[PDB]
């Protein structure tokens, strides 16, 4: 397979599905940012009330 | 959450140990009363000897 449109065409899909994995990871970070938090959050409320 | 109920816990804890607290004074209060109540029929026994060997 030697087409130039062909090759247009996928890599215009390779950029559509990049854009919907970048959505997909922006989530993921979001998510373990949260989870860091509220593992920090946890410790120092801990820590405050043992004090 | 045990942090966040915790700080109502150490509150309610630290009632508990002031309710025992006055507990254990009322009863070094009863056991000082009943020392100084025996001093003073101690006391009152040696008036009694003393009066007793004067006359």
């Amino acid at each position: 397979g030697i087409n130039p449109t062909l090759f247009i065409a996928q890599l215009i899909n390779f950029l559509l599905l990049i854009f919907i994995l970048r959505a997909l990871l922006y989530r993921p970070v979001m998510n373990l940012l949260n989870e860091r938090t509220r593992r920090i959050e946890e410790s120092v409320r801990d820590a405050e009330k043992v004090r | 959450e045990q942090l966040a109920n915790a700080r109502r816990d150490y509150e309610a804890e630290i009632a508990r140990a002031r309710q025992e607290a006055a507990k254990i004074v009322a009863q070094a209060q009863e056991r000082a009363k009943q020392q100084e109540a025996e001093i003073i029929a101690q006391a009152r026994r040696e008036a009694e000897r003393l009066k007793e060997e004067a006359r």
